[PDB]
DNA sequence: CTTGACAAAAGTGTTAAATTGTGCTATACTGGGAGCCGTCACGGATGC
DNA sequence: GCATCCGTGAGTCGAGGAAGCACAATTTAACACTTTTGTCAAG
């Protein structure tokens, strides 16, 4: 339909967990020498979608044809590389952490 | 100053809704290769070329024109949408 | 996190606010799962409440975050969203656009009200993708590739360029902006004219309402693309339609410096 | 070791994480005093934090290593020689096995990725992202250009038989998107390997004999 | 603008603010200029 | 009641045009508690979403005006 | 072409050297030629001292004396190298065990140290480079009034900056006396008596004034030990540290007592000692000596601070922006403050490595290490505010740079938080700084040029120079005085009549602190040198300033500065007297060094035969390319054989016509209206000016390219570049580069390059593309330099810099990098600015053919035309001034040279007129010829205005006109005269560096931000205008709400919509509706960032993805 | 809101 | 419409280097370091 | 009620771009052998 309202609303734990597509467990952005993200970081294609088109890590699905589909090999998404714009992750806090807005 | 700009002003209770009316009116005319005009074969603009004079290819250009003349009808709730281009289509394929 | 023409990466200041938190979420667990002191617990729950409020809000509680080796704060989320050069007053509010122009004004004595002067190369870059169809429909070029080829070179284009500029032009106007747009009258629409050279010729008689003169000043121009872009600007931007200021009534184009002399 | 890249603090918390493990392999038979011992492995953790947790792309401990040595030995040349050591001169004061290529590959290496947000200039209302182009989504002119090839090519396959269009299109992947072989598209028709390559080379030529004659689909290559 | 009454959808609001703010910079600066202005 | 332009600014109904205009922490915070929703009046808030503002010939008063010639319409009447 | 002279003062001095404030304060700083031995403390040699002796607390660390060598490059290999021009440094230090009694010394490197030119600039990885002088306030003890409450005085005590905390004294209403620490308040009483100070020397010291000293005999804490109250002072000081009393005497010897943290200065200590009457052993509050705390400036200031109070004759408050209190920091003070900072991360190294590591068998050598010395020399030499890319448009832009002072900068005021105090023409500034040359907008005021006769002290004030009186005869002793210094005399001015050396006037106007005021011969004291002290060099160069507002003048002298150099360049007919000395001052000319003769002349090299019979060969720096594009070349002024003697001129530099600054042309100027190409400030000029190549100058762009190691393979910069046809690669020599000599347009091949494409399959339509053509795709694509949109000319130079050549430093991975020199001869245009020296500037709006533009009777057209409407409202009356004694010149062939405020008036003009009529009308009734007839109607129209007396003969009314500069001008147009006399003279007109070849800019599509998705901007990027909030709101208020939409989403950042928008363009079909824009997709993600639910809902309240199901799981 | 004096402050006790 | 023959070309299984990750040093060491600095206005906020 | 502090705000375009070492575990580069197209004659 079309965008008549927006609605701004806080979120819950539950919610956060529900937008995002992977936990990021490890700070490594990307390796220094093959120049590709790692797994498990903040760049990780098993997270926030592939680099380019429809096509894996592995490289083992290069083509539309399998839309939709996650490789086994890899765990990436064989997608369009726009959606790591939108996907999102999230990090699982060992102890809980005020947010600074509604403190100071 | 737009040839006629006092005269199309004056014709519509809002200046705002002059500008809806030629920029639809526009589109129809683009839509269906200036064939569904309501101008004479002398009354068509024109534009000054090298080879000679053609029809002026601004539908804006038109529709001022157009609704100078007095023969477009404009309003709200005229026609459904979907049967006005059905019908137009039809009569100007 | 992109690479530059030259090898050198670049990325932004939310990776390393990100890792800061990463890092010390993960020492917290090893820490907790190795049963240590109060002390060093508390002092890492600590550093893990800032790390969090350094990644939301930098600066706001404490010192601000800096990268090694410098003393520039890094930005975090609420300093992307707030501020003059913030997310909304800078790209929502306000944005670059395209077919989009500038140059430098001089007087043009010879124009009409609803005219103005713009060099033919200025005109080829802005009309470009109505022009490259327009060579296309004529012989010019075979497509609109090989249209586009001919236009980027420049001793490659023919003079049957210019006379289909001409005729994209025709009906069409452009809109000229002065900075600062004090007023609405910042903002005016003219029927461009194409001219030789590189300056864009401005009537006298808008100049007072643009507040330019001709020292050195410069001007903005776009090009309304639809015909409901076209209709609006022919209709109710125009220069010969504005003539009275809306803040008073009274005229805003009328007999100025030099004219008024004459007569 | 302030300075190298982690904060005050998070030095003190990777010195307590060695601080733990000196207590547990800690021997008081030996009748050494805890802060010898204590030393050895508070440093190593600090140092080990820092070789993990100072670059934005991490480097491994080994190659770290490297840098801190070529760096040394750089500077050591560099005040010995009055001057800045060449390439040359650095390979061969590490040893064998190092050559010039090597010691700019790791300098390459070692190079830290600057920041989207530095300013440039006394005003502060410019930065580097804002003269980086984004090059991974297609431009206005590239999306238009593969849409025109493409109406392009539809209308050339046109003149092509039913079943002559249908085998291009499948063993270049224009259907599925994903190239097929002579099998894959004989099976789909029922057909052998070997005539589906001459029905192939057979229309491609006759593509070829129509783009001859017309000269409408070589601005696109 | 036009010596006419006022067409519907017009944005006076906006129209309002810059009639007001265009003759800012004329305003002497030196409870009297812009300052009285801001003021109030 | 009397209050300044910056204050009567502040305390507008709309959380987008509020946030864009200053004291955006301020603003968010409480406009993301009260779950504030935004009905999208004025003009800014229609200018951050890229929408046409109600203003113009984007107002509903002129907005759905419909034009057609003699011809056409006696073939659909 | 005589040069005739006119002024009445004689000045007793000439112009001291105008880059002495960048020259004489950097020799002081290194020193590099006084022995080691008889060095000073001074510059890095104090830094050395301070710093040195580094103690481990057995082993020490001493500083014996340093040395500077030879540069490594000379100063063209630098910048062609981009390389820095510097000399290395190497330190003689001794390691001294104390433990056993030995001393081994060695010499270490120290790093590089950047050297300044001769001309006073630096030369920085290649680029010139000058460091601006700062202006802040001077260190000392400061009384200023309380605004707070009245009747009362705050002491401040300032250090140097960065160099010690703020002090505040304040007396309290309590009556207690508070000393403000680092934001901390607690009462001086306590620290007082940790300086051992007891009840009975404060009352016989400060008990003579009042109640106040009763205000300071607490005594809760008198009988308290020195010992115990510095433990309670550290208490309060810094709270929750454990009190020691080795932590507490290390925190208050460090605040107030430690040379090396806290330093007064120089200046600050003068001042202290002036201000207070005392004398400073040190730089320091306090000394700390055998184990206890001594006073040295507290007391002091607290007795000046009660004195004050009570309302003693001899005591006053100080004026924070008085020039006396205010000091200029040079290049010298300022390098040598960021060397000591360096040395001090250098001494820092040191002594946490002397305590680590192999103690027995320590060298200097390896304790030292010099790269923090050569961060912090490299940081400030690059990444500072005043280290500034030098201005370079021509030889005076260069010399303004290097005397201008600026309030900003590291350690200064912030442009916005600057109020209007420090931006006012202080009383002070006269003839130390100038009043009118500044930058309008919002750095108007903070920064200020030195003025022409002033000289930056050793302390760092400025001093202005003062002519000697005594007995009411004016000696030529000339006294160089500060500000403080100048305010105890009476000065008179320089244009004080004198008969001799005796003043003549029986009353002298004068100044006392300032203020004018009127005096006899007898009170005069002082007199000013000459009006010439008042201004800058560039305000000096402005003839008939007295009639010109000071507003305009402040535009006349900023556009020198931005005037290109010409081919025909040419001196102004009307001087002040100072060109002649900014060319040789500038080192952009070529002298002799003595007597000689020249031996050989070229364009290229002149060598000289000197008397003493050395051979000295010049090499002539030709069409090199400055920091601004524009071209700067030395043209030989000799020939073989001509003998020159000491300081002739042998070589002209850029914008200079035989050793005179020729920032322009002298052109034929109507102060007339003509056909509205006149219209606010635009300029009509004659074809006839671009025919004889007047205001044609010669620009240089350069271009650079590199070839890089990557992953897929090395970058080529090749001739063989795939899917080019041989018309694209006509220019290219085999190595790929364009050759020199070749014309290149816009879309032409610089250089040839080819890159591996990265490895990527292709789009099904291409490979099936391919298999039609049977082409075989290849490895690499094209990547070559082209030349951008509105850019060519001609290939000058090609320089090609290669990987392992000697003094190349290349980046890392880069193969080579070529750099094309491309220079344009660009004549003037319609858009290009000109200006004159009085504040007039405009544009070119109009080129008229020679048949069209105004001619005098006798057939001489006119080459300008200027409004006459832009005179009256900016009142620059001096360009009126200059034209008419530009036309007397005109006709009489003459130059001339008046000085400001001191040079032609209106009868000598009106004399030198009457003389230029006589050749001019003269020559005419020789010739045969009668008064016209057209000139008989302008007669009678002109006795009909006033202009002329009625009755007279035609000759004579025609005189009268001429008296007034005004002559019979017809029309090119019609034949006729115009209806009345027209002011027709010979005016000096300049070409400004703001062409609008350089500006004009257009873009359809191109390159877009990486996170917003938005066009980027600038011209060099190709990008787009930028359409900010005011642009939006006036589309607003127009009610185009289909065209704001179209900026927002279809041109700006709708991706889907932008895509769709030009294939629907070139397809001949109007564009579609957009869609929702690309940065509020930013905007709820960043939202969502900040644990933020933002949703969009429809008319049902029920959600609506804008992520087109690309964001839901 | 230093928290290295309330860190060395907590391992002084 | 195939039917066998061949010739690369992509897929698979070992195999070793090469790279990367982790543990360990035993005289005695036990609380950091740079901040230092020229606006002025409002509203608000406990505090007293 | 009242100083005092904390926070937030202050025009637009443009043009400027400092350990090593040993050992284990893991990944990667090379071959060598199949299995699979691709391309020929034969029809
Ligand atoms: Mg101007
Ligand atoms: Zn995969």
């Amino acid at each position: 339909k079309e965008v008549r309202k927006v609605r701004i609303a806080l979120a819950s734990p539950e919610k956060i967990r529900s937008w995002s597509y992977g936990e990021v467990e490890k700070p490594e952005t990307i390796n220094y020498r093959t120049l590709k993200p790692e797994r498990d970081g903040l760049f990780d294609e098993r997270i926030f979608g592939p680099i380019k088109d429809y096509e894996c890590a592995c490289g083992k699905y290069k083509r539309q044809r399998f839309e939709g589909k996650v490789c086994e090999r890899c765990g990436v998404e064989v997608t369009k590389s726009i959606v790591r714009r939108y996907r999102m992750g999230h990090i699982e806090l060992a102890t809980p952490a005020a947010h600074i807005w509604f403190v100071k | 100053a737009e040839p006629g700009i006092d005269k199309l002003f004056g014709m519509v209770d809002s200046k705002y809704r002059l500008t809806v009316v030629v920029a639809k009116r526009a589109q129809q005319l683009l839509r269906h290769g200036f064939k569904n005009t309501v101008l004479e074969p002398e009354e068509r603009p024109k534009m000054q070329t090298l080879e000679g004079l053609f029809d002026d290819p601004n539908a804006v250009t038109w529709a001022m024109k157009e609704l100078l003349t007095g023969r477009l009808v404009f309003g709200e709730n005229l026609v459904p949408e979907d049967r006005l281009q059905k019908e137009m289509e039809r009569l100007y394929p | 996190m992109v690479q530059v023409d030259g090898g050198r990466f670049a990325t932004s200041d939310l990776n390393d606010l990100y890792r800061r938190l990463i890092n010390r979420n993960n020492r917290l667990k090893k820490l907790l799962a190795q049963g240590a002191p109060e002390i060093i617990i508390r002092n890492e729950k600590r550093m893990l409440q800032e790390a969090v409020d350094a990644l939301l809000d930098n600066g706001r509680r404490g010192a601000p975050v800096t990268n090694p080796g410098s003393d520039r704060p890094l930005r975090s989320l609420t300093d992307i969203l707030s501020g003059k050069q913030g997310r909304f007053r800078q790209n929502l509010l306000g944005k670059r656009v395209d077919y989009s122009g500038r140059s430098v004004i001089v007087v043009g004595p010879q124009l009409k009200l609803h005219q103005c002067g713009l060099p033919k190369r200025m005109a080829l870059e802005l009309f470009k993708p109505f022009l490259l169809k327009k060579m296309e429909e004529k012989g010019i070029a075979p497509n609109v590739k090989a249209a586009r080829r001919m236009l980027e070179r420049q001793r490659d284009i023919k003079d049957e360029v210019w006379d289909a500029l001409e005729e994209v032009i025709h009906g069409k106007v452009v809109l000229l902006n002065r900075a600062p747009t004090l007023h609405r009258l910042g903002i005016q629409a003219f029927q461009p004219v194409l001219v030789e050279g590189q300056s864009i010729q401005l009537h006298p008689l808008v100049c007072e309402a643009f507040n330019a003169d001709f020292d050195g000043d410069q001007m903005a121009v776009h090009v309304p693309l639809s015909s409901f872009a076209q209709a609006e600007a022919r209709i109710q931007m125009l220069s010969a339609h504005n003539l009275l200021s809306p803040a008073s009534g009274e005229p805003l184009a009328k007999p100025s410096r030099d004219i008024i002399l004459g007569l | 070791y302030t300075g190298r890249g982690l904060s005050f603090l998070d030095l003190i918390q990777e010195g307590n994480q060695g601080l733990i493990r000196a207590v547990e392999k800690f021997e008081y038979k030996r009748r050494f005093k805890f802060s010898t011992y204590a030393t050895w492995w508070i440093r190593q953790a600090i140092n080990r934090a820092i070789a993990d947790q100072a670059r934005t792309i991490r480097i491994p401990v080994h190659m770290v290593e490297t840098i801190n040595k070529l760096s040394r030995t750089a500077r050591q040349l560099q005040q010995e020689l009055g001057r800045e050591p060449t390439y040359e001169e650095i390979a061969e004061a590490m040893g064998p096995g190092w050559d010039a290529k090597r010691v700019e590959e790791t300098l390459k290496i070692a190079q830290e990725p600057v920041s989207l947000e530095t300013p440039i200039g006394d005003e502060k209302d410019s930065f580097y992202g804002d003269f980086i182009p984004d090059e991974h989504l297609p431009s206005p002119v590239d999306a238009a250009t593969q849409s025109l090839l493409s109406e392009e090519l539809e209308k050339a396959l046109s003149k092509l038989s039913e079943r002559e269009a249908m085998v291009l299109k499948l063993r270049k992947g224009l259907i599925d998107g994903r190239e097929h072989t002579l099998e894959e598209v004989g099976a789909f028709f029922g057909v052998t390997r070997e005539r589906i390559r001459q029905i192939e080379n057979k229309a491609l030529r006759k593509l070829k004999y129509h783009e001859s004659r017309t000269r409408k689909l070589r601005d696109f290559l | 603008s036009m010596a006419r009454p006022v067409s519907i959808g017009e944005a006076v609001g906006i129209v309002a603010a810059q009639s007001i703010g265009e003759p800012g910079t004329q305003l002497t600066m030196r409870t009297q200029g812009l300052p009285r202005v801001i003021e109030l | 009641l009397l209050m300044g332009v910056t204050k009567s600014a502040l305390s507008t109904k709309s959380w987008l045009s509020a946030a864009s205009f200053q004291n955006t922490t301020h603003v968010l915070t409480e406009a993301a508690i009260a779950g504030k929703k935004d009905e999208l009046i004025g003009l800014k808030e229609n200018v951050i979403l890229g929408r046409l503002i109600p203003a113009g010939t984007g107002s509903d008063f002129v907005r759905f005006t419909q034009v057609v010639d003699q011809k056409t319409l006696k073939a659909i009447e | 072409m005589e040069i005739k002279r006119f002024g009445r003062i004689r000045e007793v001095i000439p112009l001291p050297p105008l880059t002495e404030i960048q020259v004489e304060s950097y020799r002081r700083a290194l020193q590099a030629d006084v022995p080691p031995e008889k060095r000073e403390n001074v510059g890095i040699q104090a830094a050395f001292r301070e710093t040195f002796p580094i103690e481990e607390e057995g082993l020490v660390l001493d500083f014996l004396e340093y040395r500077l060598g030879e540069p490594p490059f000379p100063q063209d290999e630098c910048r062609e190298k981009d390389l820095t021009y510097q000399a290395p440094l190497y330190a003689r230090l001794q390691l001294i065990h104390k433990d056993t009694g030995l001393i081994k010394e060695d010499e270490v490197f120290l790093g590089h140290i950047p050297l300044m030119t001769e001309d006073g600039s630096f030369i920085i990885n290649g680029a010139d480079r000058v460091i601006v002088s700062q202006i802040h306030r001077s260190p000392g003890v400061y009384f200023t009034p309380d605004p707070a409450r009245p009747g009362r005085y705050i002491a401040s005590i300032i250090p140097l900056p960065k160099r010690g905390p703020w002090i505040d004294l304040e007396v309290e209403p309590n009556g207690v006396v508070s000393m403000k620490v680092n934001k901390r308040k607690f009462p001086l009483v306590l620290l007082l008596r940790v300086l051992g100070y007891d009840q009975e020397t404060l009352a016989r010291e400060l008990g003579a004034y009042g109640e106040l000293v009763q205000g300071l005999m607490d005594e809760s804490v008198f009988a308290m030990r020195p010992e115990e109250a510095l433990i309670r002072l550290f208490t309060l000081l810094r709270p929750g540290d454990p009190p020691k009393r080795d932590k507490a005497v290390a925190y208050v010897y460090g605040l107030i007592a430690d040379p090396r943290r806290y330093d007064l200065g120089e200046a600050g200590r003068y001042k202290a000692e002036e201000k207070l009457g005392i004398r400073l052993s040190g730089r320091t509050l306090a000394r700390f000596e055998d184990g206890e705390f001594k006073d040295e400036v507290f007391l002091p200031t607290l007795r000046y601070l009660f004195a004050l109070t009570a309302g003693v004759p001899g005591h006053e408050v100080d004026d924070i922006d008085h020039l006396g209190n205010r000091r200029i920091r040079t290049v010298g003070e300022l390098m040598t403050d960021q060397f000591r900072v360096g040395l001090a991360r250098l001494a820092r190294g040191v002594r946490e490595r002397m305590l680590m590591g192999s103690e027995d068998s320590l060298t200097p050598a390896k304790l030292v290490n010099s790269r923090p010395l050569e961060a912090a020399i490299r940081e400030f030499f690059s990444r500072s505010q005043l280290s500034q890319f030098k201005d370079e448009t021509n030889p005076l832009s260069s010399l303004r740079h290097k005397r201008r002072i600026s309030a900003l900068g590291p350690g200064g005021l912030t442009r916005e938080r600057a109020g209007f105090d420090v931006r006012d023409v202080h009383r002070t500034h006269y003839g130390r700084i100038c009043p009118v040359e500044t930058p309008e907008g919002a750095n108007i005021g903070l920064i200020t040029s030195l003025a022409a006769y002033a000289r930056v002290d050793e302390l760092g004030f400025i001093r202005t120079p003062y002519r000697r009186v005594v007995g009411g005869v004016v000696t030529d002793e000339v006294v160089y005085m500060t500000a403080t210094e100048e305010d105890r005399y009476t000065i008179a001015q320089a244009n004080t009549p004198l008969e001799g050396n005796r003043i003549a006037a029986e009353r002298v106007v004068a100044r006392r602190k300032g203020e004018p005021v009127i005096v006899s011969p007898e009170e005069v004291e002082f007199m000013d040198v000459s009006p010439k002290q008042v201004f800058s060099v560039n305000t000096n160069l402005i003839p008939f300033l007295e009639h010109d507002d000071a507003n305009r003048a402040l535009m006349g002298s900023n556009m020198q500065t931005q005037a290109v150099p010409l081919i025909r360049a040419q001196a102004p007919v009307v001087m002040t007297g100072l060109e002649e000395r900014v060319v040789r001052d500038s080192l952009a000319a070529l002298y002799a060094e003595e007597d000689g003769e020249v031996a050989k002349v070229d364009g290229n090299r002149i060598v000289v035969r000197y008397e003493d019979g050395r051979l000295v060969e010049y090499p002539l720096r030709r069409f090199y390319r400055s920091n601004q594009g524009t071209a700067l070349d030395q043209r030989p002024r000799v020939v073989v054989g001509q003998r020159v003697r000491k300081g002739d001129l042998l070589a002209d530099g850029p914008a200079s016509e035989n050793g005179f600054l020729a920032l322009g042309q002298n052109v034929l100027v109507a102060i007339m209206p003509f056909d509205g190409y006149n219209f606010e400030d635009a300029i009509v000029i004659s074809e006839e000016l671009l025919k004889r190549d007047f205001y044609t100058s010669i620009h240089i762009e350069r271009y650079e390219i590199e070839a890089r190691d990557t992953k897929l393979g090395p970058e080529r910069i090749t001739r063989d570049i795939p899917h080019l046809s041989e018309a694209a690669l006509r220019d290219l020599d085999e190595e790929g580069v364009v050759r020199i000599g070749a014309e290149v347009k816009p879309g032409d091949i610089l250089v040839g390059r080819t890159s591996f494409k990265g490895e990527s399959e292709p789009t099904p339509e291409e490979r099936l593309l391919r298999s039609i053509f049977g082409e075989k795709a290849r490895d690499v694509k094209d990547t070559s330099l082209r030349v951008p949109p509105g850019e060519g000319g001609i290939v000058v130079r090609t320089v090609r810099l290669r990987r392992g050549d000697p003094g190349v430093e290349l980046k890392p991975g880069v193969r080579e990098v070529v750099r094309v020199y491309v220079a344009q001869k660009r004549k003037l245009q319609v858009g290009d600015k000109l200006a004159n020296r009085h504040g007039n500037k405009g544009v070119v709006a109009k080129i008229l053919p020679v048949e069209d533009m105004p001619h005098l009777p006798d057939g001489t057209p006119v080459d300008v035309i200027l409004n006459p409407l832009g005179v009256p409202s900016r009142m620059n009356l001096g360009q009126i001034l200059e034209t008419h004694l530009g036309l007397a010149g005109y006709f009489l062939g003459q130059r001339y040279i008046s000085p400001i405020f001191d040079g032609a008036k209106e009868p000598e003009i009106k004399e030198l007129l009457a003389q230029a009529f006589e050749v001019y009308f003269g020559k005419r009734k020789g010739e045969g010829f009668g008064v016209d007839k057209r000139e008989v109607e302008v007669l009678r129209r002109a006795e009909k205005l006033g202009l002329v007396t009625p009755g007279k003969t035609p000759e004579e009314q025609l005189k009268e006109l001429f008296l007034q500069g005004k002559v019979v001008l017809y029309d090119g147009r019609t034949g006729e005269p115009i209806e009345g006399p027209i002011v027709v003279g010979q005016m000096f007109i300049m070409k400004l560096y703001h062409m609008v070849e350089d500006k004009m800019h257009a873009r359809s599509t191109g390159p877009y931000s990486l996170i917003t998705q938005q066009p980027l901007g600038g011209k060099a990027q190709f990008g787009g205008q930028r359409f900010g909030e005011m642009e939006v709101w006036a589309l607003e208020a127009y009610g185009a709400a289909h065209t704001l939409q179209e900026m927002l989403t279809l041109k700006s950042d709708d991706i889907e919509g932008r895509n769709a928008a030009y294939e629907a363009i070139i397809k001949g079909e109007d564009v579609p509706e957009p869609s929702v824009p690309e940065s509020f997709r930013v905007l709820v993600k960043e939202l969502q960032a900040l644990a933020l639910d933002v949703q969009t809902l429809d008319e049902k309240d029920n959600p609506v993805d804008i992520f087109e199901g690309l964001a839901s799981k | 809101s230093d928290p290295v004096r309330q860190y060395l402050h907590e391992i002084g006790q």
